[PDB]
C-alpha cells in the first residue's frame, strides 16, 4: 500500500530494528591498521553474560557512527570508511572477566588541532553504558597526520632550558605555603627567599588564584619585586608560576597579559579550566614568549582507579598536544600515587621523540611524537632532600622537583630551604656523571650525609625528615611486571 | 657574590680532576664539549664568547682540559664555562654547563627600578663590574 | 515561464522514456535514486518533500518508474524531481537531478528591492505562486 | 494544515468532556485556569487576546467550561485556548496550553526569503490568513 510502506529497506542489515554492535561491522578480527589511525587500548569489564567482543564492538561503534538501533541514514554516507573496528581483544592477565579491546578511528573523524573533539568521541558516551560493568581508556595511538594539526608544546623542555640557561641538573622548585591565607605581599616574601636561596621557581598553589585575602593583581606585583630581587641577588634567572586559572576566558587571559606584562617567564594553569581553554592558553603562551605549567588539578578523580577511567599515560599525551610546557606526572617516593613503573612511562610519553612498545611501562603502543616538542615533567608533594638519590634515579635529568613544604618547613627559615635540596640536588649529580652507584641503599644516603658535613641546611634537613616515607599500596599498578 | 649559573655553581669550584669525570661523562654519551668566555655576568648575556670551535672529533678528555687551560691562559679576568651539546634529534641544545672560573671579586648587581604605569615597574638588572670598566678589565 | 532548476530543463520536457534511459545510466553506475515534489519552485528551496525513502536496495529501472509515476498520481499539482545519490567517499552527495514533472503554468517570480545602506540592494526573491496560496494548492 | 502550538495538538480535537477532564487536573494542582483567543496563528505571536481575567479564586472545573462556551459563541473564527497558569515561587509561569478549537480550515504559511551577507537567507514567516484579512474576519 502507501509509499513509505513500498520504501522500506528490506537488507538484513538496514532493515529497521535492533542488531547486535558486531553484527553492524564495528568488529573485524584481521582489520590492518594504518599509519593514519587514531588507535585505542581500552580495558573492558563486560557486564556479566554480555560478550567480550560485543561489549568490545559496542565501545567501537558508538565512539565512532552506530546508535542502539540500524538508521537508514548511514547510507547517505561512506559508511563502512567512518565505522570504528575494534580488531583485537586479548584477556587481562590474571583475569578472565576483563579484557583489553584494541579499537582503530578512520583519520577524518576528527576534527582538525581539536582534543576537545577526539575526546568528544573517544570518552563521550561509552563510559556510561549499561552493557559494561566498567570501562577505561589506558593508552591511545595518535597517528603523525592528527598529530602535525597540533602545535605540541609551547616552549618545550629544550627551549625552556635555554631561556633559563640552567643545563645539566633537574630544574628545582617549591609551592608556595600555606596554600591559602596569605596577602600578596607576604607571597612576594616567600618567593624571594626561596629563589635567593637557590630554587629556580616557586608556585602559586592550584587553589591561589584570586580571593578575599588576596587578590591576583596584588600577588603578582609583588612576586615580580621578589623574582628580580632574587635575579638580582643570584645573576640567574628566576621565575614563579603566576597562576592565571579563571571562571571565564576573558579573566584567564587578562591574567595572563598581566603576567606578561610585567616579565614573568612563566604562568600555571589547572586542569579543571579544561580542555578549550588549556588550548587557547598554549597557544597564547607560544605567541607571547610564555611558559605554561599545567597544575593536573583534578586528574586523580577519573585517573586512580585500574578498573575504570581515564589512565594519566594518555592525559600526557593529549595535553603534551595542546602544548602546555609543564605537567605534574608524579614522584614514586612522596605524597601522592606514584608506582615507579608507571610513572617512568609517563615520563616517556612526555619526553622522548619516540615509544616503543613496553608493557611493564604502560606503553602499549609504538607511537612517533611527529617533531612536536617534549613536555617537562613535574615531580611533586611530600618530597625532601633525603629522598634525591631516589629522585634522581626514577626521574631522570629533564624534570622539575618540586619541594614546598620540603623547603618552607626547614627549621632555619626558607633560604636554609631551598640551599639544603640544591646542594642535594647538585652533589647527587656530581656524582652520577662520576660513576658512583648512587641508587645503592648504603650510598646514596651517604652522598649526602657527606655533602651534609659542609653543608648546615642539608644537615638539618638530613636530620628532621630522614625517616619520613609515604610506603603505601599502589591502586594504579601496572599487569605486566618487572 | 657568588654567581649561581651553572649547573655545579652550589658546589666547591670544581679540580681539572673534577672537571676532567665531568668531560669523561659528556664524551662516553657522545657529546660535543666546547669552553666559553665572559666578564659580563648577566643573566641575559645568553653569548659568552667561544673559545676556538667545539670539540667534535676528539676521543680523549685531555684534549678539552688541555685546551681549558690554554683558555684559562690566554684569557682575561672572569667566568669561563664548559658546555656539552648533543646534536641528537630532539635535542639539538646544550645538556650540561658548569662554570670553570671565576674572579675573586663578584661585586654582583642592583636591582635598577623604573616607575611603569600605576604601580607597574620596569626592572633592569645591573652589574658593577661591566658598568665601571670595559670588556677585558672588569676584575 | 520555464524553471529551470535541474540539469536538462533547457531541453523539452522529457518523456517517460527518456526519463527512463537517464535513471538507467544512474543506476548502472550504483547510484540511489530517489524522488521528490514541490510546490514552492524558489532557487534556495533545497529541501523539496521526499516521495518515501530514497531507494537504496532497487535494482531495477522500472521500479523507479514507478514510484515516480506514484509521486505522480498521489501528488498535488507542482514540480517532481529525480535525484541520484552517490554515496562514494570523495561524492557523498547528489550527482544527478532533472524535473520530471512541472506545472501547466508557471508564473514565476519577481524580485523584491530594499533600500540598504548607501546604494546597496537588499533582494529577496518571491514566488507568485506561494504568496497567493498555501502548500497543496498554489497550481 | 493543523496549527501545532498547545500540548495535545498531535491528538484529535478535545471533546467537552476532555478538555473538562484536563482543567481538573490542574485545578488540583491549585493553577489559575485563564481562555485566550487569536486569529494570528504565527508561532511568535506571544499574546493571544485575553477572556476577562484569569479564573483565580474558582474551585468548579465547570464554571471554566461555562467561560469556555461563552468564548466559542461571542469570539469571531479563529483559535481558543486554555492555559494554567502556576504563581508558586520558582515557577511564576504557564504550565500547560492547550489548544479546544481552531478554525475548520488553516492554510498555515509561507517561508520568505530574503539574501542576507553571502549565503545566510533572512527567514519571515507569513500566515495567509493574516496576510488577506484584518482581525475579525481571517477564518
Ligand atoms: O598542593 C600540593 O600538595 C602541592 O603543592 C605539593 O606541595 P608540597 O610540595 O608542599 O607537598 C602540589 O600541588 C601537589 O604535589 C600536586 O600533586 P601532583 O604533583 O600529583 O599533581
Ligand atoms: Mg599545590
Amino acid at each position: 500500500q502507501s509509499v513509505s510502506e513500498r520504501t522500506r529497506i528490506k537488507s538484513d542489515r538496514y532493515e529497521s530494528g535492533v542488531i547486535p554492535y558486531a553484527k553492524m561491522g564495528y568488529w573485524d578480527a584481521s582489520y590492518t591498521v594504518k599509519d593514519t589511525d587514531v588507535l585505542a587500548l581500552f580495558r573492558i569489564t563486560p557486564q556479566p553474560g554480555v560478550d567480550p567482543v560485543e561489549a568490545a564492538a559496542a565501545v567501537a561503534g558508538e565512539s565512532s557512527t552506530a546508535t542502539w538501533t540500524v538508521v537508514w541514514t548511514d547510507l547517505l554516507t561512506a559508511c563502512e570508511r567512518y565505522r570504528a573496528k575494534a580488531y583485537r581483544v586479548d584477556p587481562v592477565p590474571n583475569s578472565a572477566d576483563v579484557f583489553f579491546a584494541f579499537i582503530a578511528y578512520e583519520c577524518d573523524l576528527f576534527e582538525e588541532a581539536s582534543l576537545a573533539n577526539l575526546t568528544a568521541s573517544i570518552i563521550g558516551n561509552v563510559f556510561g553504558f549499561k552493557a559494561v560493568s566498567a570501562l577505561r581508556l589506558e593508552d591511545m595511538r595518535i597517528p603523525h597526520s592528527y598529530l602535525x594539526t597540533f602545535q605540541g608544546p609551547a616552549t618545550g623542555i629544550i627551549v625552556e632550558r635555554e631561556r633559563l640557561n640552567k643545563y645539566g641538573t633537574p630544574l628545582l622548585g617549591a609551592t608556595v605555603k600555606p596554600k591559602l591565607g596569605l596577602s600578596g605581599k607576604n607571597y612576594g616574601r616567600v618567593v624571594y627567599e626561596g629563589l635567593k636561596g637557590g630554587l629556580d621557581f616557586l608556585k602559586d598553589d592550584e587553589n591561589i588564584n584570586s580571593q578575599p585575602f588576596m587578590r591576583w593583581r596584588e600577588r603578582f606585583l609583588n612576586c615580580m619585586e621578589g623574582i628580580n630581587r632574587a635575579s638580582a641577588a643570584t645573576g640567574e634567572v628566576k621565575g614563579s608560576y603566576l597562576n592565571i586559572t579563571a571562571a571565564t576566558m576573558e579573566e584567564v587571559y587578562k591574567r595572563a597579559e598581566y603576567a606578561k606584562a610585567v616579565g614573568s617567564i612563566v604562568v600555571m594553569i589547572d586542569l579543571v579550566m579544561g580542555y578549550t581553554a588549556i588550548q587557547s592558553i598554549a597557544y597564547w603562551a607560544r605567541e607571547n614568549d610564555m611558559l605554561l605549567h599545567l597544575h593536573r588539578a583534578g586528574n586523580s578523580t577519573y585517573a586512580r582507579q585500574k578498573n575504570h577511567g581515564i589512565n594519566f599515560r594518555v592525559i600526557c599525551k593529549w595535553m603534551r598536544m595542546s602544548g602546555v610546557d609543564h605537567i605534574h606526572a608524579g614522584t614514586v617516593v612522596g605524597k601522592l600515587e606514584g608506582d615507579p613503573l608507571m610513572i617512568k612511562g609517563f615520563y616517556d610519553i612526555l619526553r622522548l621523540t619516540e615509544l616503543e612498545v613496553n608493557l611493564p611501562f604502560g606503553i602499549f603502543f609504538e607511537m612517533d611524537w611527529a617533531s612536536l616538542r617534549r613536555c617537562m615533567p613535574v615531580a611533586s608533594g611530600g618530597i625532601h632532600c633525603g629522598q634525591m638519590h631516589q629522585l634522581i634515579h626514577y626521574l631522570g635529568d629533564d624534570v622539575v622537583l618540586q619541594f614546598g613544604g620540603g623547603t618552607i618547613g626547614h627549621p632555619d627559615g626558607i633560604q636554609a630551604g631551598a640551599t639544603a635540596n640544591r646542594v642535594a640536588l647538585e652533589s647527587m649529580v656530581l656524582a652520577r656523571n662520576e660513576g658512583v652507584d648512587y641508587f645503592d641503599q648504603q650510598v646514596g644516603p651517604q652522598i649526602l650525609r657527606d655533602a651534609a658535613k659542609t653543608c648546615g641546611p642539608l644537615q638539618t634537613a638530613l636530620d628532621l625528615w630522614k625517616d619520613i616515607s609515604f610506603d603505601y599500596t599502589s591502586t594504579d599498578t601496572a599487569d605486566f611486571a618487572e | 657574590m657568588r654567581l649561581t649559573q651553572g649547573c655545579f655553581s652550589f658546589l666547591p669550584d670544581l679540580t681539572d680532576a673534577q672537571i676532567e669525570k665531568q668531560v669523561a661523562y659528556a664524551m662516553a654519551k657522545g657529546w660535543a664539549m666546547n669552553v666559553e668566555w665572559t666578564d659580563d655576568p648577566h643573566p641575559r648575556n645568553n653569548y659568552w664568547e667561544l673559545w676556538g670551535l667545539p670539540l667534535f672529533d676528539i676521543k680523549d678528555p685531555a684534549t678539552v682540559m688541555f685546551e681549558l687551560n690554554e683558555a684559562r691562559k690566554s684569557c682575561a679576568a672572569g667566568y669561563i664555562r664548559i658546555n656539552a651539546f648533543d646534536a641528537s634529534y630532539g635535542v639539538e641544545s646544550c645538556v650540561m654547563s658548569f662554570i670553570t672560573n671565576r674572579p675573586t671579586n663578584e661585586p654582583g648587581f642592583y636591582l635598577d627600578r623604573t616607575d611603569g604605569p600605576g604601580r607597574q615597574i620596569v626592572y633592569s638588572i645591573k652589574s658593577y663590574s661591566v658598568q665601571a670598566n670595559p670588556e677585558g678589565s672588569r676584575y
